Parts: structure tokens; C-alpha cells; sequence
């Protein structure tokens, strides 16, 4: 079994330029989706901003039309959903991740125009929702339908460009190529087998993507932050118990995802009515929000920058934090298109935040700046619901750019990651693919 | 807060000589700081966190200590090392700084260089009149001075005022002025002024005369 | 990397001022500025700090007003006002910027300083006297000489010889203050061919009263 | 099906054992490397003392310079082959090795000859890095406190091995995420599944990096500043860069390989004729390290003074041809040491070259030669080792210019792609090979 | 963000003058810096750019050192200086701040120009005269008033009214050029229920001479 | 070094008009940018690489072209329109501008309103006498000013200026300067200004007289 392993070694890293050629056009299509669907998303909830301006005088009929829109937007979106791709709701990447373990069927003829046109809709009218969820899903059907259209054969062409449509999807979402690549690697891929996907596709995927992206969007990060102060060494203490304050936070959160799931079935049973309905509801409920209180609505990318800065009170922030607790479960536990993704990354920021506002006064011998805390609290959500601590970090660095804080923002993650552990949680996209692939096999 | 007392007071030590100054603390401290203030000059950062050398500090010097107590040490004392140093800790807030302690280039000792000085003919042009008195270049510091007019001893309007050490010799010198209305001055002749220095049981004396 | 601290000087009891500290050498903002006093011939004492962003000030244990720290990284500049002051506050204020190591800050690298004096005495400008050996004394291996710098406020006057050319073996005491006026002497040991067969001068500015005075120094005719 | 809903609601979790004994392994690599790191500072402020008191008579310096570079070079030579065999070179492969459970981690014998063996070959100045040493080291150090308490499983056995070795390239360039990424692209058994804990080797790495931090605080190893960006019409040109990497990438493997061979034949496996050969290279290492430092050395001091474009072209050229031979003769021999480090070292310099070209080339794209220094730096990696992504990764954890993401990635990328089309294997692998293959034959 | 570009005005043919551009409101380093000139009535020409660290600097198709470009990041200042100056020198120049958008280059933002004027004529402060409406004023609606600004020498001047406070309804003529002295005159119109009733003041200023003058338009006694 | 070239040098259009400008180019050049320079004013980054607008550009302007023709469109031009428009690339070392065209404005008719100025009495101190008359706000911009002192043609030492097209109105305005001396302009009584436009067959008159 040495002189397998011999010939294994002289054999490694050599990827079929045919694998190589199509993930690169599976990257440049997933980045013109995800720019189109970013564009869409925007142009709607403009849409949506001209209407109130048209009615910015009759207080009730405003905060009627915020109501309606966000109402008619989401309905439209819970209903594509349900009518033609069920499998298309909710997030998409554990469905992905399913995928990649060949438990789940990718039909992409369904979902590329449900959960684009879905998500549009969802995102569209200002629901607690991120990008990730439509675009790494969208990303990975791309990546079935040009291994379809091209009928390219074998384990490694199914898997590769699967994975490299994921990652370009996760990548064009928050323009950070490392995040994508270590997202695969990391959370995506078969978590207990070895698998064939090449490395090396799935950048040159993320690449393309990010190029696309970038054409685009030139010009403008998604969270800007400034270059924030340093961490002394005695100051890396403090970023332990925020991490712990995660660990234990992480499942509490998990739990409610979960069981809000379960408790926002019954409202409709399954029933394609009561659902849209209630659809439109929560949607409503948002756009209404995203005027009466808009840090408690939206995708969350807004307040970052403004938490960072620390130009909430303490007050204030609570109040964002449990607004958004509760508004983020309503929006994805419902089971509508988008992912929990970004609106984590928001909770972590606020949430860091205010563990940061309390460090300052507490210790005035460190001359903390709250910010630092708000920047290693930003992925240690992710760190602790989602259990992908590696892409967490890498993500925030890529997209915050405070690399001098990269001690504080893994040893927040890490003891995120280990009290998320022991006290049982379970990484909440594994949790979801076991629930529906339970869920598949006890009706039988 | 914290209150940080350094030990030695002043001190006096000859070159190439082993040197420690404390630092004790009020309660418990982390990571002190040592500054170095040459005379008339800006502090400068010496030792810090305990003791880490600033880059530029000759290697002879060196912090240590913990908890309630620290400690600057200089193994080989030199010329350019006499000066002041204030030990400061930020463990707690809000951060303080010691007491300081002098220290001082020890020396053979001088007896003093003895000048005595009358009024000059302008001040008189006004109606006040000092008789200075130069006790110049001697160790120790410690010296006593002593007036006396037409042979009698005075305690008012003397004063007295000592220069720190010296960087070319590391001796003090002190001045003695007695002022006097032109009058008061005028109705007197023998004035004298008398040191006593460590140096000699038979003080110094160094007088003039109007006449 | 310079700091470089002004607006020192002399104030009335219960006035105000703004001292400033001017900083080259570095980027300003990222670093903590700080302010640090020195009551005179005494203990240093911290009065604030304040952080790049200036969203934070901090004081010591010191009363509502009396301290205002604030800084402006457009001009490179650091602020402190003292109101209502009193005889506490006359001393020498340096800032100074902080860093640390393991992260107890220590004060990086300090100014040289601006006293400030609180006095309702006024300014007054100094007389000069010179200090001849009397015709009582007999010349030996060196001369001495001297002037007194008497009745001046407030510190400093400067006191050279020769325009500063004879810098060895002088002695300028400490100023001492007396009934609302500061008097100092100054020493400077010739040797006993050096004079009255040359020129011994002394120079003295108390520029605080734009004075500007040179006192030759004639032996006692 | 039912298997995977088993093992998904089982995901993500370690024996606190394993963490634990992670946490105290990350440490010991830490201080263990933190000590080394000094003790290589510590000889070649030594031999800098030396050349100061015969600073005079020319040829005699030059003879000092040779002497203690070659009585050092010696030494280590000597640990290494009298000692452990398998702790010369890098020892890199010697860890992948362990991880497949193909070589024996003999630590007892490793730890002590691989230090003070690297000890002699880098603090006399040699040509090689330090991740070679504390990798290995830090394997060795993971296998010793799995024995020592006695841990067992195929998890306790893998795990340890790869934080240490994590934790061992981390305190070698105060990288840890280029640690982690390191070991799961490159280190871990690349064809079979394992049971490496990764939350396991994070907090390794975190421990040793706190370690090394803790006495290497505010001095980064490459200073370069903030670079300015490149626009997307700028881009190609990476690419261009990416596939000159790609082509010499395994040009590079061929020379390094072939002179292992090369170099053995001078010696034919006596331990006279190699360690004295070993002193003799060691002795034209500090002598070039005066005649020419550039030439000489770790490299780390020639990165920023490259980046900031303060090199010409000819002393470029030079010192690429130069750094190219002296890379070789110290690995290629055998020598107890990385070639990670002169990796680097190498790449910027063909990487600025380029730029320099580029600049004038295209003045209307207004560019910086040192952004070019930046793509290439982490290049040759990325064609000689084949692990991009710790490659990129490194880089940007070390010169912290987050906005040149894209050209860094596509030089790197562009560079595996060639490295891959003109038929070169991932020299750590090779180096596998060779040694597992020459085990059985 | 602003660019204010200064030390121009009049100058010596074959002569050579500095003039300094100060920035203020971007990270000045971090921008490559450029200037561009347009001769009186003419077009834009590009004159050359210098990048943040100053290891690059190309110029036009130019001569020898006729021009020299520098930048102070210390002082946030980018600097011009012009050799041998012949007339095609006469322009307005603007200092431009350098971007891109996918990478072709591009002027950001432009400063607001000095004039320079190569001549051998001199420096005059103009005279500025009230132009109030003759005694029998049959004041309609709206009174039209304004003030003459003649015998200057050289370009600008800028007329305002009551110090920008009257911005609606004033026109200012270019100067027209006469035996080397130039002339204009600025109009303004108010309310006549508005004036004599209120102080109207215009400000002229020639910055070559550092002139204001501040005229107030007084009715016919 | 190509040479940008542009199709109008002066073009008038009348708000609500579609209008176009042209950039044409001696090779080819790509990502084109455009300027406005409006009346003394600074250029102002207008449009950029060919077809972006910088923030604050009102969308009514467009951008296009490729290879050596590129141009700017107006789609409803506004009479806020009025300026200079200079294209520039820098595709190419050196970067290059264009030669600039100037946009102009149709726009209905506007009757000057005219302003006569008698000599100041501090002008009268100087030497001159420089009388003055406005023509205010007028469109289209040919005028006829018309000079008559004591009935009499005066056409020796007038001096005249237009100002550009107004950015708001679209009008012009007009200044004449005739130019005596002090007694040339004392030995006269009756001053007159003659405006002839447009708007009026029968020229609009202006007079002092100084008795």
C-alpha cells in the first residue's frame, strides 16, 4: 500500500483541463447571476424608496404602502417557492451540501429561476435575509447545468464544478475569494468522506467570479470600517470571554431557528395559501420596519459600519439586537428564499459591539476602542451557529481588512467554535441537511 | 489609586558601581515603566514592562521585580548615568508615577572656594545694598554658612540658594546673599561670611571692609 | 519625531489658558496624546488623555471644568485648557504620546515642557549689578566674578558670559522668590592674569519684560 | 443515508483530551521555535562580532567569515548524520510522511539533532529557512506529548502530529492561518480521508503564535507598507507573471532534485566526505554573506529593500542567478533547513524584475513595480510546493496588502496551472517519493 | 476635498517661478498628482504627474527641467516650477488629483487655477470706482448699480457683493486689456425699495498686488 | 501622442433638443472621459471611461463610442447645459485632450436693460472720466451700443465686453466704456448710450447730463 501511495504522490494535483476550462465558465456565469440578482435587489428596494416618496406626506397610507409592497414582493416570492421548487426555500446551502454528498437532487431548471426570481422578490422588498443563501445555491445549480449542457462524466466533473459554483457563489456574494475557496474546504464538501473536487477548480471558479464582480461593482467594499486601532497582549483575555459568550449564545440561537421552523409550519401547515399569506405577512412586517426602525429590518450590511464607529448608544443597541434576533428567525426560520448568513455577521457586530462599549468603560487602562471587539464578534456567529470558525474569520478579514486584528478575531472564534461544542449545539447547515434528509426517509 | 514610593531618596554612588533604586507599591502592580530626567531635560523612556531596555539604553541597566515591588539596577554605574528616575506604572488606572529618585555621582570631597562680594556702587545709586557670597565647588552638598556684621552674627534677609551637582567636577556650589537697605548697610563696616564645611573644623571665613 | 509645547506663561489667579503641543516626525492620529504636569521640583502627575477619534477623553481624579483636552489632527495639534487657575496649577506641563509593550502603557516620547506661572504679581523687568572682587582682595590662582540679577517676574532670565564664549566654570544659581520679585546670582571663575586685563561681561534677557541687559564687570576702582 | 444522518448530528466534536493536549503542544512548538529563532539570532550576531575584531587584514576576515560558517555548517552536518538521518533537509515531507503512517517520528533523536543541527546551518548563515526545522520540530514535539501521555487513537495520533506542525510553521512567520491552511492543502494524507481535528490544530496554532508574539512583539519579519492597488486592466499582467512562475516552477523541482543527486555522489553516503562538503558550502554562505549578503542568508532582509525598487536591474538579475545557486547547494545538500523561506526570497525578486519591465512598458497604467514583488513572492511556492492557497494566504498574512487579493491569487493560480501543463509535481510530495520509493527498492 | 493652487501671477520672460498647490480633505499620499494648464481662450494640456513616494514623475514632451514636479506629503503640497519662460507659459494652471475607474487614468478633481502672466509690465493695484446712478435717478422696480476696476495689472481680479451675500444678479465683464492695463467693470441690481435704504459694498481684490478694496456705493449728492 | 479631435467647436441648441458631441481620434483609444468646464469655473469630471457618470451628473447625459469616434449625447439638453465640453483619454502615454466643444443655447428673445454711470467723483480726482453703460440681460447677443456726447457720435476711446451665456437665463450682458479725461469730459453736458436689438426697431437711449 506504500507503492500505491508512490504512485498516488508522482499522480497529485493533475486536474482534466476540461474540469479546469468549465469551472471557469461556471465562475463567469455565477458572478453575472449574482451581479444581476445584486442589481435587482437593489433596484427593487428603490422602487420600493420612490413609493414612500410619492406618499411622504399621509403618515398611516406610507406606512401602508411600506406594508404592501413588502407584502405583495415577498407573497410573489414564497409562491414561486412553493409552486415550483420547494427545495429552493430557506437557505440552499445545506441543500448544496446535500448535493455535494449525492443525498439531494440539484434541479436547476426549477431552482436558477425560483430562487432568483424568488430571492428578488424576498430580498427585494427589505426581508432579514442575505445574498449567500440564493447565490451559493444559484451558484451550485449553474455548475449542475453546465455539467449537464456539457454532459461532462465522471465523480470529480460533478463534484468540482458543484463545489466551484458554491464557492464562486459565496465569493461574488461579499467579493471575497478566500472565503469562498475556504468555505468549500471547510463546511461544503462531504464532511466524512474523501471526495474528488479539485482545489485548483474551484478557484479559478471563485476568480471569475470575483473578476465579474468586480466590473461591476468597482470602486465600493460592501463594509467600510477604516483601519481600527491595535489589540495589546493583555487585551487578548477579553476577546476569550466574548468568544465564550458566543459558544454559549451559538445553539441558543440554533434551537430557535430550528424550532421556529417547526412553529411557523403549523401557522400554515403546509398549505401553499396560508403559507404565501403568512409570506406576505412577515414581509409586510419588514418593509414596514425598514421605515419605523430600519436597523431592525434590511440585510444588516447598513448598521456594520455604524456600530463599528460606536455611534449607537447601549441602549439603541440592545434594542437592534433583539429586533434582529427576532426578525432574522421570522425571515429564514419562515422558510423563505435567502440566506442567514449575512444578518449573522450583523448580530455578531452588534453584539461585539456592546460586549466592546462595556469593556471600554471597565477598562480604561487598555484604551479599548469598541470596534475591535464589533470586528471579532462580526464572524464568531458564524463561528458558533454555522461552526465554520476558518471561513468565518477569513471572511471578515477579507471584507473588514483589519488583519492586525487577526489574534483577537480567532481567539474570539476559536472559544466561540469550543463553547459551541460543549454545550451540544450542532453546525446549523449539518442540522438542516439532517432534519430534511430525516425528514425524507420517516415518510416512507 | 496606586501610590508608588521609590526607596533611596537622593543617592550618591562612584562611577562603575552597582546601583538600585525601589519602587514599592501601594497595591498590586504589572509592567512598570522607568523614565530617566537629565536636569532640565525632557523625560525619557528607560525600562519598561518590568524591564525591556528602549532601544538606545546602554545594556548596563536592567528592571526587574513583581507585585509590590520593583527595581531599577545599574551594573557599572557611569558619568552620563547620574540624573533622575521616576519608575510609573499603568497596570491600574489612573496610572502614577514614584516619588523619583536623584541619583548622584559620589566624589572625593572639596572644600569650598570662598568668594565675598560688596554692593555694587548702582545698587547703592537705589538704596539697597546685597552682599554676595560664593561658596564655589565642594562635596558633599552639605555646607553651612553664617553672616557675620561688624563682627556679629544676623539671620535676616539671607538667602541661600545651592546649584544641583556639577557635570565637569560633580560638586555643588551654593550662594549667600544678605540685602540691606543702603542705611542699614551704611552704619556698619566689618562684614563678614563664614562657611562650615565637612572639610574642616575651623570654618572658612571670608570677610571685607567698608573702610 | 518633535513635540513641541507653548503657550506658557504667566496667568492671574482664577483666569484660563490654552496650552498647545505641536507635533512632526509621525502620523498623528493612531497614537493617544496625553498631557503630564510637574508641580515645580516635585512629583510628575498625569492630567488626561485623549484617543485619535477624540470620542475619548480621560481626565485624572480632577474637578468638573478644569480641564479640557482636545486635539485636532488637521493641524497636527493637542489642546489643554486649565480654568479657574490656581497656585496648584503653576508648573511645568509636558506632552507626551502614549504606547506600550505588552499593553500596559507606558509615555513614549515626551515634550520639553511649557511652565505656567499663577501669580497675581506682576511683570517686572530685572536690575543688573556686577560682583568685583573688592580692593580688599588679593588676587590669587583664580579670579572670581558675578553678577546679581535681582528683582525680577517671573522666571526665566538667562544668564551668559562673554556672549556665551566663556562656558567653562560658570555658575548661574536658582532664582529665588521673594515679597513677589525672584533674585539670582551668577559665578564665573577666571584665572587671575585672565582679568581686569581682558573683558569680563555678563549678558542677561528676562524677555518675559523685554529686557536685554549686558553689565561689564570693572574691577572696584 | 441513515449513516450520514448519524454522522452530520455527530459533526465537529473533539475529546477534550484531544484540545487540550493541542493547547499544551502549540506552546512547547512555540517556545521551542521562539528559542531557535534566538538562537540563530544569538550565532550570527556571534560571527558579526567576530569580523568586527578582524574588521583589518582583509583576506583574514574573509577567512573567519569561512571558518565559523564552515565549523557551524559542520556541526550540523554532523548531528544530522551521526544522529538522525531523516532530520536533513527540510523535514517537511519526513511530517507528510508521518501522517500517512509511512515514516517513524523518532523525536527522542529528531528534537535534539534537528535544533542544534538547524542551530548550525541557519546561524552560520546558510541559505535556508526556518519552517524546515520548527515543522518538523513541531511534529516531533506533538508525537513526544503523544507519548509521553500515552494517547490513543488514529484522531490523537494524526491531530497532534499536524497541530505541532501547524503551530511550527505559524511561530515560524507569525502566520497563523497560513499554519492551518498549510496543513489541510498540503500536509494531510492527500488520498485518503483521515481524522485530523481541525478546531484541534487552530488551537495549536493559536498557543504557539501567542508564544512567539509574546517575545517577538512590534517587529514584523517583512516590513513592505501599504502598496498602492491595481486596476482591472492591470490584471493580465499577473497572469503573464503566473504562467513565467509555471513554467520555471518545476525547472526549479528538476535542479533541486537533481542536485540532491549530484551532491551525493561528492560525498557517496560517508559521513566525512559530506560533513566536511557540508562545512565547506556552510564556509561560502558567511563568506558571501559579507562579499554579498543579498547572495547569502535567509532572505527576509532583501524582500523589502526589493519591494521599495531600490535594487537595479542587473543587481536583480544577479542576485536571482546568485540566490538560485546558493538555494540549491544548501538544500540540495541535505542540509537540516526549509526551502519555504528562500522560496519567498526568490519570488519577490523575479517578481519585481517583472515589474520593473512592466513599469516601463506601460506608463499609462501607472504601475509599482513591488506590486509585482507581492504576486511573485509567494509564486514559486505556488510552482516548486504546489499549495497556492498557503501560499497566498502567507503572503498576504505577512505583507498585509489585502488589495492586491486578486493579482496575488491570479499569479499564484497562473503559476500551478503552468506548473501543471509542463508536467512538475508538488515538491514536498516528490521529495516523499523519492524517499518511500529508495525505502522499498 | 479641495485643491487651492497659489504663487502665480506676474513674472519675467526667460524668468522662472514655484508655484504650490495645498490639498486638504484626502489622504494626499496615496494619490498620484497632476497639473494641467490652459492658455488663455485655449484648450487643456497636460503638463506632467508625480506619483505618492515621488520615484516616479513623468512630464510631456518638455525640455530640460522647463518643468519641474515635486510633492511634499509632510505638507500635503504639490509643487510646479517653471525655467526659461517664454509666452506659450502664459496660463491658467490647475493642480488635478489622479483616479481611475477600470484603469484607464483620469483627473479627479481639479483645483481652481492661478494665472500666470509672462510679461514685462508691473504689478498695479486697481482703482476701484463707485458707479452710482446720476442725480436724477428715476428709480423704477429695481436699482442697477456697479463698480469700475481699471489700471490693474495683471490677471484676476474677483468682484463680489457684500462679501457673497448679494450672489443673485451680479455680472461681472471680463477685463478688456488697454496699454498694457487691464479694466472691467461688475453689475449688480437690487430692489430700489431696498437701496439707498442698505449698506451695498463691492469687494474687489487683486491677489498679484494682495489688494482688496472694499468700495461702497454712494447716491449722487 | 493621438490627437482627440471634436465635432463642434461651437454648437447651439435649444432646451429640449437632443444633442450630440464628438470625440474623434487620431489611433484608437478606449474609456474615453469628458469635462465640463462651465463659464470660470474649473473642469469638472463629467463622464468617465467612455459611459459612466460621476455622482451628481444628472442623467440626462450619455456616453458612448469605440476605436476612434466616441461621443456625449444630451437626451433633453437643459440650459444649464451651457458650457465647454473637452474630452480626454489616456489609453496612450501622454494623455491627450480634446479641443473642446462649446455648447451654447437657443433660447427665446430677452429686450437689454440699460444702465448709464456717470463718471465717480473720486475718478474725477484721478484724471479720466470714464462713463459707463450696462446692457443687461439681453438674448440674442449681437447688440449695438451707440455713443452721443451732446447729441454728437462718439467712437474714439470706447472699449466694449460681452459676458458669456448666463448658466440659469441663457442671456447676456454687455458693458461700454467710453473713456475721456477730465476736461475732454467737463468741456460736454449731454452723455448718451444708444442700444440697438432685437427687440426693439427703435433704439433703446440712456443719458446723463452733469448740469
Amino acid at each position: 500500500r506504500r507503492r500505491q501511495l508512490i504512485r498516488q504522490l508522482l499522480e497529485r494535483d493533475k486536474t482534466p483541463l476540461a474540469i479546469l476550462f468549465m469551472a471557469a465558465v461556471v465562475g463567469t456565469l455565477v458572478g453575472l447571476a449574482a451581479v444581476a440578482f445584486d442589481k435587482g435587489v437593489a433596484w427593487l428596494q428603490n422602487q420600493r424608496m420612490g413609493a414612500l416618496v410619492h406618499t411622504a406626506d399621509n403618515y398611516p397610507l406610507l406606512l401602508t404602502v411600506a406594508f404592501l409592497c413588502s407584502a405583495v414582493l415577498a407573497m410573489f416570492g414564497y409562491f414561486l417557492v412553493r409552486k415550483y421548487a420547494p427545495e429552493a426555500g430557506g437557505s440552499g446551502i445545506p441543500e448544496i451540501e446535500g448535493a455535494l454528498e449525492d443525498q439531494r437532487p440539484v434541479r436547476w431548471w426549477r431552482v436558477l429561476p425560483v430562487k432568483f426570481f424568488g430571492g428578488l422578490g424576498t430580498l427585494g422588498g427589505g426581508m432579514v435575509l442575505g445574498r449567500e443563501g440564493p447565490t451559493v445555491q444559484i451558484g451550485g445549480n449553474i455548475g449542475r447545468m453546465v455539467l449537464d449542457i456539457f454532459r461532462l462524466k465522471g465523480d470529480e466533473a460533478r463534484h468540482t464544478l458543484l463545489a466551484t459554483g458554491a464557492a464562486a457563489g459565496l465569493a461574488a456574494a461579499f467579493n471575497a475569494p478566500l472565503a469562498g475557496i475556504l468555505f468549500i474546504i471547510e463546511e461544503m464538501r462531504p464532511q466524512f468522506r474523501y471526495t474528488l473536487i479539485s482545489i485548483k477548480a474551484v478557484f479559478i471558479g471563485v476568480i471569475m467570479s470575483t473578476i465579474m464582480y468586480r466590473i461591476f461593482n468597482h470602486e465600493v467594499a460592501l463594509i467600510d470600517v477604516g483601519k481600527l486601532s491595535d489589540a495589546p497582549l493583555n487585551t487578548l483575555w477579553l476577546y476569550l470571554i466574548l468568544g465564550i459568550i458566543f459558544g454559549i449564545f451559538g445553539p441558543i440561537f440554533n434551537k430557535w431557528v430550528l424550532g421556529m421552523q417547526d412553529l411557523l409550519h403549523r401557522v400554515h401547515g403546509g398549505n401553499i395559501t396560508k403559507w404565501v399569506l403568512m409570506g406576505g405577512a412577515i414581509g409586510g412586517l419588514c418593509g414596514l420596519l425598514g421605515f419605523v426602525a430600519p436597523a431592525t429590518s434590511g440585510g444588516g450590511f447598513n448598521l456594520i459600519p455604524i456600530a463599528t464607529a460606536g455611534n449607537f448608544s447601549m441602549g439603541m443597541l440592545v434594542f437592534i439586537f433583539v429586533a434582529r434576533v427576532i426578525t432574522t428567525l421570522l425571515c429564514f426560520s419562515s422558510g423563505a428564499p435567502g440566506g442567514i448568513f449575512a444578518p449573522m455577521l450583523a448580530l455578531g457586530t452588534v453584539l461585539g459591539t456592546a460586549f466592546g462599549m462595556v469593556a471600554v468603560e471597565l477598562f480604561p487602562q487598555y484604551h479599548l476602542e469598541a470596534g475591535t471587539f464589533a470586528i471579532a464578534g462580526m464572524g464568531a456567529l458564524l463561528a458558533a451557529s454555522i461552526r465554520a470558525p476558518l471561513t468565518g474569520i477569513i471572511l471578515v478579514l477579507e471584507m473588514t481588512d483589519n488583519y492586525q486584528l487577526i489574534l483577537p478575531m480567532i481567539i474570539t472564534g476559536l472559544g466561540a467554535t469550543l463553547l459551541a461544542q460543549f454545550t451540544g449545539g450542532k453546525p446549523l447547515y449539518s442540522a438542516i441537511l439532517a432534519r430534511t434528509l430525516a425528514k425524507q426517509e420517516a415518510e416512507q | 489609586d496606586i501610590v508608588l514610593t521609590q526607596s533611596p531618596a537622593i543617592m550618591s554612588a562612584a562611577p562603575g558601581d552597582k546601583v538600585t533604586m525601589t519602587c514599592s507599591a501601594s497595591s498590586s502592580v504589572s509592567y512598570i515603566h522607568w523614565y530617566q530626567q537629565k536636569s532640565g531635560t525632557s523625560p525619557k523612556r528607560w525600562i519598561y514592562d518590568t524591564s525591556k531596555l528602549t532601544s538606545g539604553v546602554p545594556v548596563r541597566f536592567s528592571g526587574s521585580g513583581s507585585g509590590t515591588s520593583y527595581s531599577l539596577t545599574i551594573n557599572t554605574m557611569e558619568a552620563e548615568d547620574a540624573a533622575t528616575y521616576y519608575c510609573q506604572q499603568w497596570s491600574s488606572h489612573p496610572q502614577t508615577f514614584g516619588g523619583g529618585t536623584k541619583l548622584e555621582i559620589l566624589r572625593a570631597d572639596a572644600a569650598p572656594t570662598v568668594s565675598i562680594f560688596p554692593p555694587s556702587s548702582e545698587q547703592l545709586t537705589s538704596g539697597g545694598a546685597s552682599v554676595v557670597c560664593f561658596l564655589n565647588n565642594f562635596y558633599p552638598k552639605d555646607i553651612n554658612v553664617k553672616w557675620k556684621i561688624d563682627g556679629s552674627e544676623r539671620q535676616n534677609g539671607v538667602l541661600n540658594s545651592w546649584t544641583d551637582q556639577d557635570s565637569k567636577d560633580s560638586t555643588y556650589s551654593m550662594s549667600s546673599t544678605l540685602t540691606l537697605t543702603k542705611d542699614e548697610y551704611e552704619r556698619h563696616n566689618s562684614y563678614t561670611c563664614e562657611a562650615t564645611h565637612k572639610t574642616s573644623t575651623s570654618p572658612i571665613v571670608k570677610s571685607f571692609n567698608r573702610a | 519625531v518633535r513635540l513641541l509645547e507653548s503657550g506658557g506663561g504667566l496667568v492671574q489667579p482664577g483666569g484660563s489658558l490654552k496650552l498647545s503641543c505641536a507635533a512632526s516626525g509621525f502620523d498623528y492620529s493612531r497614537y493617544w496624546m496625553s498631557w503630564v504636569r510637574q508641580a515645580p521640583g516635585k512629583g510628575l502627575k498625569w492630567i488626561g488623555e485623549i484617543n485619535p477619534v477624540s470620542s475619548t477623553i480621560n481626565y485624572t481624579p480632577s474637578l468638573k471644568d478644569k480641564f479640557i483636552i482636545s486635539r485636532d489632527n488637521a493641524k497636527d495639534t493637542l489642546y489643554l485648557q486649565i480654568s479657574k487657575v490656581r497656585s496648584e496649577d503653576t508648573a511645568l506641563y509636558y506632552c507626551a504620546r502614549l504606547y506600550y509593550g505588552y499593553g500596559y502603557w507606558y509615555f513614549d516620547v515626551w515634550g520639553a515642557g511649557t511652565t505656567v506661572t499663577v501669580s497675581s504679581a506682576k511683570t517686572t523687568p530685572p536690575s543688573v549689578y556686577p560682583l568685583a572682587p573688592g580692593s580688599a582682595a588679593a588676587a590669587a590662582s583664580m579670579v572670581t566674578l558675578g553678577c546679581l540679577v535681582k528683582g525680577y517676574f517671573p522666571e526665566p532670565v538667562t544668564v551668559t558670559w562673554n556672549s556665551g564664549s566663556l562656558a567653562a566654570g560658570v555658575h548661574t544659581f536658582p532664582a529665588v522668590l521673594q515679597a513677589a520679585l525672584y533674585t539670582l546670582s551668577s559665578s564665573v571663575t577666571v584665572p587671575s592674569s585672565s582679568w581686569p586685563s581682558e573683558t569680563v561681561t555678563c549678558n542677561v534677557a528676562h524677555p518675559a519684560s523685554s529686557t536685554k541687559v549686558d553689565k561689564k564687570i570693572v574691577p572696584r576702582a
